[PDB]
């Protein structure tokens, strides 16, 4: 899978993730949602090797949903990210490692803060104001360096994200068929259906 | 996976009217070095079977022990060990064939080509080949490695098909084998003059001949 | 190989070619690339012949055990995932498998899942898999709409395989058609490309690159 | 291959086996590996047959042309021509050549040219795959100023052992005697030398 | 990667009673992709016919080269080249690229205008001549053609008997090869008439 | 490095008649340019009116045939001496072959017999057990020489009726056992003439409701 | 391929099979492998067929020009040298493996020439994939100074060994007998295998093939 | 360079050729004309290895323009294609071959016929009703098989070409930034500026 | 390495050089390659020093435990234990071992175990890199039932030549005499053996 972006604004985290699924010469699908809801206020986007991506995402989802039922409690985004990192850090020295990179965008209901974690397939975790995986960052980080402010609104975050996607549509060779955008805030997770 | 180190060359054999003949030289080569000059590569099993082995000599010695051990094991709780329930050539072969294919299938072969020559209970001639890959075949003449290329052509002129076996006497068959061994000595760089020959006949039994030599050697045309 | 399956107003159409190759050697032109898992489930086969035939037959056994155990027809979503979770276990061992799991159930309506040997499992309305997928995609994508009748949908599927049968060297032989509806699947014949091509050319007035 | 050249009182003797192998197949069992480049300058050939034959033919040509202009060449001169070819074309050749010859002034002389293209003047020389097995024997048994019969026996016993142990060597033992008296060819069959 | 099976295609030639026949498929591809169904592989220089299978750029190049050479031959000799002579010319021309060869499988067919004798021949890519009376085969379905020809063929066939033999040999061989077919052409060649027929075959 | 596979040559041919089936194979066994045996049987009676051949690497072929024959024996023990039908045999063989998916039996397997309606059946397998019921199938070294001829002569491919000129196909009339044996022998004669690994002898096993019969014919020995 | 030669009392007997293969397929069952060098010298050919053909033709052509200039028959040594020096120059890339036999002013001579440029001078030689089968027959039965019909039988017997036992070899047996008084080019000397007889006629009847269009042009 | 198409209709030849020039990760240009006018009624599109493409095209252009001046005559499309094929066929056995594929679309003023030649880098020439190079054909040929007729108008040719480009935009992974279209007819060469 | 074991009238003698090299560097010039596995069963070691030392220690253990239970093992038994280790672990070992021992019943016995893991009972045996150079010498000069002084001289001369020609061999010639009388260790320095 190709482009996955994330941006943490004042009161929310926004994840943008490409719709294209391409095997070889053919674009098999142009409406693929590269994300799973781990808990009501925590969303994980993912990209990497075919099969591994979804298998890993669904496996993490299942474990967080199990924790949620057992304790009747939602884990903090920090806790979910640390769980996910450990799973990847375990994976890298396996017989066959998961080749999956992720962004975990969550709203911590205790601290009343949005949080964005970027974790690669090696288990390299970082908390960021904005993040990307693969080649996306090479184009987008310079934009976000320029335009980002920590006190931005969700609408300003979406405008800044449009500017990122336009730059990717201009300068990247692969047609990634646009992005599905999702907002993670105090009220939960919702999908921006027009982008 | 290994590589063969000390090696034995051609084993040759044929059927005749009453039985089978098998032969093999007494050399254990160490690459180009003609290292060991006293190696027996025909190994009799009972009085009705001779197993001739080419290829890796350490693996041959292992197979030799497996056959020695097979005789011991067959004798256990067997009052007819020297009669109706003695080991048959077909039993000895099938065992070896099972072993050879099992070992190739674990990627750890016994690095040999084997010919089992003998006579069965009912007087039938037994002659069959097996190698490191578990490949098996029978023919009125059989030969391993180099002998397949030079011995078989000569031996097939005596027995070209099944119907020629009853027409072939033990004298004609033994002459052909000894003649083929001479040809191999001229032309195989990893062979020796000294060899062993074994006749397994349905009437006269097992005759094992040691310390034979290639003779009647034409070199006189060299001087010119 | 060319296999296709698409969703429309009146169900699912599934069409496949019938050729098996070992390199440039046409090994057979009377091959079954569709497995009938039950009256409501179909599987298409591309990639390795054995790997498909075997694991899709096995899938059918696992689908049976589900409906014995649960007294209910297995969902297409579940059937497809038995196969996807299986192949994923063998991932990296060199299985070659490009497949489509097509069926109907009251719960999900008509449904198609693409499953392949490197773990990918995708729901969708149109899929083409095989060495001739691109040729099929071309014709199919440009004549498709939900609107389509069952007569036109069956033909478009037939025609999209013919298209690929012609251009792709490894596709051809015959076209096996299937129609899947709420009442189950219905076989719609084996159409030899030998005769179909010349008929389609004459009647449709297409294939003008050809001498005939 | 087992080849050697040995100086003695009256001159020099060259000796060689007769086996040429393609892997384990004996292509030629009656090979003549002692080749004449001049009346009383011969060479023993080891290595690539194509290469040593090509070289020996070129040397024969050079010494024929030398003789036309400057009279009989020395054995040293012959060795120098062999060397020049072997050294300057070392990258494309596989040739191990012993050069042996009889002058009246210098008497018997033996020059060995191994793979590198270096020249080494020696009282005797051994070479070819079978030579490894007889370094011990030859060093212990060689003496200078042996008689013709002693030198024939020294070569016969030596190559007999080389043949016994080396599979690449075999067949007849050919020899070429180089003295003031002329050029004598000798041959010794397996039935003679194997029982030594 | 293998130059002789990128573009694909086949040629077969046969002898009959006072006649020869040469036939070819019409396919040109880039491996799996079919590109042209009008790529003929049989050419003629006077009354001598030359089929060429293999790498299509070399097929074209060699055709142009033998046209060149046979044109100069005719100007100098004041007569058309004969099959026996042309066969030697092809062999020479192929072998002069011994260590950088044309990736082709040529087939000569024709009737010697003076003797009346039917003649066919084949070559490897470096010009060794297969000089057989019965039949010559070439291309990606050469094995298939060898099998068809060996069982269908018999000597001294009349022109229209021979047509049915060569056509069925080509068609059924081509249908067992992924890289051959897409149409076919058969030339029936007699001492002073040539009949060229295009065959109806499956287009997959 | 040790290579566990080899090629023993050989060529086999299955043809399904209306109420019979034949499975033929040459009797020559080879490695490289050498003949190992001029008469090493390759097509086997496995019981229950099923004949089988596993052509290619003879060791893997022998191993597979042996295992299937044993599968027939244990099918009798475990299911009250029930006859193993040809379709059931075929599925059993798929599993035998696929069982070694990641270290295959380097063979092209063909079985022949009668289906449960009494009609002739041939099944054809790849090395990892993909299989299908077929009317006609040649396998091994000279399969490319034989199959086009069988398309032409058995199934009447590219044949049309004289006078109609391509409009009416030659009808698919049924072949007798004598007719099929002529095609088998001539296929092997042609294959022998043009392929170096084919020769010595041809052995044909014929399956009818009355049982399994054998016929043997000489083939050219060079 | 099985090619062989022997030196007999009066001269040289060369022998060859007739199978030309392309991998496992037999392209020609009766091809000529005994080539003409000069009127008194012939050459059996194995290895790469084109190289074998063209190497013999070139040296034959050059020997013809040599022989026209000198006005005397060419020798086997000069044929041997010219082949040898050329093959050596090309370092084995010309895959010609020849048995060269002929009769000179100096008597009969037989050579084996290898692709890399080595030559052996011998009383008997064998080459090709059937060399071991043929050489077995020579080691079994060869003796020096054989009569003509005996030597013919031995070579024929040696080629036969190759034909039957080697898969690369087959078809008929060609001989070439060369002495001072004659040259006998025997093609075929023997036909050890009959062509297989076909039991059915599979030739189609007229009008069976489907034609699209036709064109007739006269000459 | 990526997609080059060609289609010969009743009275003209139409060449469509992608605008993207991509080196590595970045799209360097989105307005590149992958064509040269060889003569007034002969146009050659091209695609292949960077540098080689233009160098070859310009070299061919120079040679045809030289011929035009020397003879005061326009070579037929057939003649120009045969010249180009020979240059490529010479190239393939060079020290360093031209890795360039071409389509030559021309109007033969003598015969009053449009002609389309497809030639690959090996020198493999074919005259076609419609052609493509690289992966384009895999999608487009099946469309053209279906819809093409020899008696089509230039407007029908352009509509059929739009359908080809839409299918390529749907199913190809790389964003080729649209196509420049050019028509070759009796009146010469002109560019369709809106496509 | 140059090693040998030779049977004679009164028993058997083992002989070895003392050089151990790491490439061209002589790591140890006074190596003891004759190692004791039992009172009168010794072995000569060639190949990987780590492997042959590891094997010899394991054999010593097996024969010590054999002796505890079943009394003195035969020389054949010792050779069989060496063989079993070498053959079953052929893929991971580089060991060429000569086994030599004195029974009173069997007298002197010599078993050689080359790389493969095969066993060969012989009157004498030679092994190691330097052995190639003395096949010829040893075959010509060995007799059965030699005296102690003759066998010491046969081994001394043989290894002297092996050392002279093999760079991998050198230093002192150690020997170990095995007879009814007991176990005698002999050493011979360069100044003694080089002048032979
Ligand atoms: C087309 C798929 S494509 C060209 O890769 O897009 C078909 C699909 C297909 C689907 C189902 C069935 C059911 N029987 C058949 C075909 N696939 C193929 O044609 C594949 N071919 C094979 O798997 C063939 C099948 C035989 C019967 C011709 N076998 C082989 O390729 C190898 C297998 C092999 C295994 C182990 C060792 C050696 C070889 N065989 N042989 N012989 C596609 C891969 O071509
Ligand atoms: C037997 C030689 S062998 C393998 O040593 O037994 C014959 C000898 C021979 C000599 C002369 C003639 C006719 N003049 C025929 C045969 N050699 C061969 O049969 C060789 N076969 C070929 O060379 C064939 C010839 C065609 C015409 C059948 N060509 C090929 O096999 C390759 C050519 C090629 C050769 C070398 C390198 C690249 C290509 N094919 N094509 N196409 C022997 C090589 O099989
Ligand atoms: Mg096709
Ligand atoms: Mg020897
Ligand atoms: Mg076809
Ligand atoms: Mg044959």
């Amino acid at each position: 899978m190709d482009i996955i972006l994330g941006i943490r604004v004042q009161d929310s985290v926004i994840l943008a993730s490409s719709k294209a699924v391409t095997r070889g010469i053919s674009v098999l699908k142009d409406s693929d949602d590269k994300t799973r809801q781990l808990s009501p206020h925590t969303l994980m986007s993912f990209a990497g090797e075919a099969g591994d991506t979804v298998q890993f995402a669904e496996y993490i989802q299942a474990n967080i949903q199990l924790y949620s039922i057992r304790e009747d409690y939602e884990l903090s985004p920090q806790a979910v990210s640390s769980f996910v990192r450990q799973e990847l850090a375990k994976s890298i020295r396996s017989r066959r490692p998961y080749q999956v990179n992720v962004l975990i965008g969550g709203y911590d209901k205790k601290k009343n803060k949005p949080e964005l974690y970027q974790i690669d397939y090696l288990g390299t975790k970082v908390e960021l104001p904005y993040g990307a995986h693969g080649y996306s960052g090479f184009y987008t980080f310079s934009l976000l360096d320029h335009h980002y402010r920590p006190d931005m609104t969700t609408e300003e975050g979406l405008d800044l994200l449009k500017l990122c996607v336009q730059e990717l549509e201009k300068r990247m060779p692969m047609d990634f068929k646009g992005v599905i955008v999702k907002i993670v805030d105090k009220d939960g997770i919702r999908q921006v259906d027009d982008f | 996976t290994q590589q063969p180190i000390v090696t034995g060359t051609s084993v040759i054999s044929m059927k005749y009217d009453n039985g089978v003949i098998i032969a093999a030289d007494n050399l254990g080569s160490y690459g180009s070095l003609l290292r060991f000059n006293g190696v027996e590569r025909l190994i009799p099993v009972g009085d009705n079977t001779v197993v001739g082995i080419s290829g890796d000599i350490s693996d041959m010695q292992h197979i030799e022990r497996l056959l020695k051990d097979l005789v011991t094991e067959n004798a256990y709780d067997n009052p007819l060990a020297d009669a109706e329930e003695a080991l048959e050539p077909s039993y000895i072969f099938e065992y070896l064939a099972t072993v050879m294919y099992q070992r190739r299938s674990k990627m750890n072969p016994l690095w040999n080509a084997i010919i089992v020559a003998g006579v069965q209970s009912n007087g039938d001639q037994f002659l069959r080949y097996v190698n490191l890959l578990g490949v098996t075949y029978s023919s009125p003449t059989l030969a391993t490695g180099f002998g397949a290329h030079m011995a078989n052509p000569l031996l097939r002129k005596v027995v070209d098909r099944e119907s020629d076996i009853p027409k072939t006497t033990v004298q004609v068959a033994e002459e052909a084998i000894v003649n083929a061994m001479r040809v191999l000595y001229y032309r195989d760089a990893r062979s020796s003059r000294n060899f062993s020959l074994a006749i397994i006949d349905k009437n006269t039994g097992l005759t094992f001949k040691k310390n034979l030599q290639v003779e009647n050697m034409k070199w006189d045309f060299a001087k010119d | 190989t060319t296999t296709l399956a698409f969703r429309f107003q009146g169900g699912i159409i599934v069409a496949v070619d019938s050729r098996a190759t070992a390199g440039n050697w046409v090994a057979s032109q009377t091959v079954k690339k569709v497995i009938e898992i039950n009256p409501f489930l179909l599987g298409t086969m591309a990639g390795g012949a054995a790997d498909c035939q075997f694991w899709e037959t096995w899938l059918g056994s696992q689908c049976r055990l589900h409906e014995l155990r649960e007294k209910e027809r297995i969902s297409v979503a579940a059937a497809s995932k038995i196969l996807s979770n299986l192949v994923y276990q063998y991932k990296g061992a060199g299985l070659s498998m490009g497949t489509m799991i097509c069926g109907y159930t009251r719960k999900e309506g008509p449904t198609i899942y693409y499953v392949d040997s490197d773990g990918t499992r995708l729901k969708g309305d149109i899929f083409c898999v095989g060495s001739g997928q691109t040729f099929a995609y071309g014709v199919l994508d440009s004549n498709y709409k939900w609107d389509l009748s069952v007569e036109d949908a069956l033909y478009l599927g037939k025609r999209s395989i013919l298209a690929a049968a012609h251009r792709d060297a490894y596709s051809g032989g015959s076209v096996n058609l299937y129609h899947v509806t709420e009442d189950g699947w219905i076989y719609h014949g084996n159409h030899d490309v030998g005769e179909l091509f010349w008929k389609v050319k004459e009647e449709e007035g297409s294939f003008n690159n050809v001498i005939g | 291959t087992s080849i050697m050249a040995v100086t003695f009182k009256d001159g020099v003797i060259l000796g060689a086996d007769s086996r040429t192998t393609t892997g384990a197949y004996i292509a030629n069992r009656v090979t003549d590996k002692l080749t004449r480049v001049h009346d009383k300058i011969w060479c023993c050939r080891s290595g690539s047959a194509a290469d040593t034959q090509a070289i020996a033919d070129i040397v024969q040509y050079h010494l024929e042309l030398y003789t036309s202009q400057y009279g009989t060449p020395s054995t040293e001169t012959a060795a120098s021509v062999f060397k020049e070819l072997c050294y300057e074309n070392k990258d494309n050749l596989t040739a191990g050549i012993i050069v042996a010859g009889y002058d009246d002034k210098n008497k018997g002389e033996v020059y060995t040219i191994p793979l590198g293209g270096s020249v080494h003047k020696l009282p005797y020389a051994i070479a070819g795959s079978g030579s490894t097995f007889i370094y011990g024997y030859c060093d212990k048994n060689f003496r200078e100023n042996m008689s013709k019969e002693e030198t024939v026996d020294f070569i016969k016993h030596s190559l007999s052992q080389a043949i016994k142990w080396d599979g690449s060597s075999g067949g007849v033992i050919r020899m070429v005697v180089l003295t003031a008296a002329g050029v004598e060819r000798l041959i010794f069959y397996p039935d003679e030398y194997e029982q030594l | 990667s293998d130059p002789s099976s990128i573009n694909g295609g086949i040629v077969v030639a046969m002898t009959g009673k006072d006649c020869v026949a040469i036939a070819c498929d019409l396919r040109l591809g880039s491996q799996s992709l079919g590109v042209s169904n009008k790529f003929e592989k049989i050419f003629h220089y006077g009354h001598v016919f030359l089929g060429i299978t293999g790498l299509a750029t070399d097929v074209t190049t060699l055709n142009e080269m033998f046209r060149y050479k046979t044109n100069l031959y005719k100007l100098k000799e004041e007569r058309a080249i004969e099959p026996e002579t042309f066969t030697q010319l092809v062999s020479s021309s192929l072998y002069e690229r011994r260590f950088g060869p044309y990736f082709v499988g040529p087939v000569v067919a024709g009737i010697n205008s003076k003797s009346g004798k039917p003649f066919i021949a084949g070559f490897d890519l470096i010009g060794c001549i297969d000089e057989a009376k019965d039949f010559i085969v070439s291309g990606t379905a050469s094995d298939q053609l060898f099998g068809m020809c060996e069982s269908l063929y018999e000597p001294n066939l009349e022109p229209e008997d021979l047509f049915e033999t060569i056509s069925q040999a080509l068609l059924n061989a081509a249908d067992r090869d992924a890289l051959s077919g897409w149409g076919a052409v058969v030339y029936i060649i007699k001492k002073d008439e040539v009949v060229k027929r295009y065959l109806k075959m499956r287009q997959d | 490095q040790f290579n566990p596979y080899g090629d023993n040559g050989g060529t086999i041919l299955g043809i399904a008649g209306e109420d019979f089936a034949v499975l033929a194979g040459d009797t020559r066994n080879i490695t490289d340019y050498s003949i190992n045996s001029r008469y090493e049987p390759k097509v086997f009676d496995c019981g229950d009116n099923i004949v089988m051949s596993a052509n290619g690497f003879a060791a893997d072929g022998d191993a597979l045939v042996k295992r299937f024959k044993n599968s027939v024996k244990w099918y009798h023990f475990d299911h009250n001496d029930k006859k193993l039908s040809i379709n059931s045999a075929a599925r059993n063989i798929q599993h035998l072959l696929y069982g070694k998916r990641f270290f295959p039996y380097y063979v092209h397997t063909i079985i022949a017999g009668l289906d449960e309606d009494g009609k002739g059946a041939v099944y054809s397998f790849d090395p990892v057990g993909s299989y299908e019921r077929e009317q006609c199938r040649a396998g091994g070294a000279a399969a490319s020489l034989i199959m086009p001829f069988l398309d032409n002569q058995v199934n009447f491919k590219n044949q049309y009726e004289p006078g109609t000129n391509g409009k009416v196909k030659k009808p698919l009339k049924y072949l007798s056992v004598e007719e099929v044996i002529k095609l088998v022998r001539d296929s092997f004669t042609s294959a022998t003439e043009r392929h170096i690994q084919v020769g010595d002898g041809l052995e044909i096993l014929i399956v009818t409701k009355d049982g399994v019969r054998k016929e043997f014919y000489e083939l050219k020995r060079d | 391929t099985t090619i062989a030669g022997v030196v007999y009392k009066d001269g040289i007997v060369l022998g060859a099979d007739t199978r030309a293969t392309e991998g496992m397929v037999v392209a020609d069952k009766n091809c000529s492998k005994i080539h003409f060098i000069s009127p008194n010298i012939y050459c059996c050919g194995a290895g790469t067929a084109a190289d074998t053909d063209m190497t013999t033709q070139l040296i034959s052509s050059n020997l013809e020009l040599h022989s026209l200039s000198t006005g005397r028959l060419p020798r086997v040594v000069t044929a041997n040298r010219m082949l040898k020096q050329m093959l050596f120059r090309y370092q084995g890339y010309i895959g010609a493996a020849l048995v060269l036999g002929g009769v000179d002013v100096t008597g009969p001579h037989l050579y084996s020439i290898y692709p890399h440029g080595s030559t052996d001078k011998l009383p008997y030689v064998t080459m090709g994939s059937g060399s071991l089968a043929a050489m077995a027959v020579f080691e079994d039965k060869f003796r020096p100074d054989m009569e003509e019909e005996e030597a013919k039988n031995l070579v024929s017997e040696a080629i036969a060994a190759g034909i039957f036992n080697d898969l690369g070899s087959g078809g008929n047996i060609d001989l070439c007998v060369i002495s001072k008084n004659k040259l006998d080019f025997l093609r075929p000397y023997t036909v050890p295998n009959k062509k297989g007889t076909r039991l059915g006629r599979y030739r189609c009847e007229k009008g069976t093939t489907a034609v699209l269009t036709e064109k007739i042009t006269p000459l």
